[PDB]
């Protein structure tokens, strides 16, 4: 168990540090403020990359026939540290959507 | 038994349809070929469990246990058929698998 634990905290550390670039000490690793706060960074960072992918404007001549990768598997490469799935992340995203005033955006997300 | 395969062939006739939008599941790095692949097997899942929930405390363990299983391996045997005579996968496409 101890094995176990250990490993759990240098694979949480290496995979923040990797995917991130974010090197502090163990005491400010540990505390669930910066995970918190990481969490709720990339999950505003998710709505802003759909976000701007609604059309507001004409499109741009990019991705044409060769498409660009997806900004969800960017996120959840980063999630994976983080440990949230699809279900939590669309709870999450109701709420915000809901507390922007956006009504239908919440109700599709609630009915799938 | 005639009757009851006749609606197993019905049944495997609608989930190889569902899995028609795969794509041969390739380009992974693709949006689009990535949430096309996710359509399929979103309701892949979903059919299996409304049949299920039709068929519960209907037909005995045993059978019900069985169909279900030969269900889901023809389910799963087709993507792995589709993954293995795949070609081109790179480090996105071995995290989107």
């Amino acid at each position: 168990d101890e094995c176990e634990e250990m490993l759990k905290l240098f694979k949480e550390v290496a995979s923040l540090q990797e995917n991130f670039e974010v090197f502090l000490s163990f005491e400010d690793y540990s505390n669930s403020s910066l995970v918190a706060d990481l969490r709720e960074q990339h999950i505003k960072a998710h709505e802003v990359a759909q976000a701007k992918h609604k059309p507001g404007s004409t499109p741009e001549p990019i991705a044409a026939e060769v498409r660009s990768p997806s900004m969800e598997s960017k996120l959840h490469r980063q999630a994976l540290a983080l440990q949230m799935s699809k279900q939590e992340l669309e709870a999450e995203l109701t709420l915000r959507a809901l507390k922007d005033g956006n009504i239908k955006t919440a109700l599709k997300k609630c009915s799938d | 038994t005639e009757c009851f395969l006749a609606q197993m062939r019905a049944q495997k006739g609608e989930l190889l349809e569902r899995l028609s939008s795969a794509r041969n599941f390739s380009n992974m790095d693709d949006e689009e070929n990535y949430s096309a692949a996710s359509k399929a097997v979103r309701q892949v899942l979903h059919q299996l469990k409304r049949l299920g929930i039709v068929w519960q405390d209907v037909l005995p363990v045993n059978i019900y246990c069985k169909a279900m299983g030969t269900l889901l391996n023809t389910a799963i045997s087709e993507v792995i058929g589709k993954i293995t005579a795949l070609e081109d996968i790179s480090t996105e496409d071995g995290d989107r698998l």
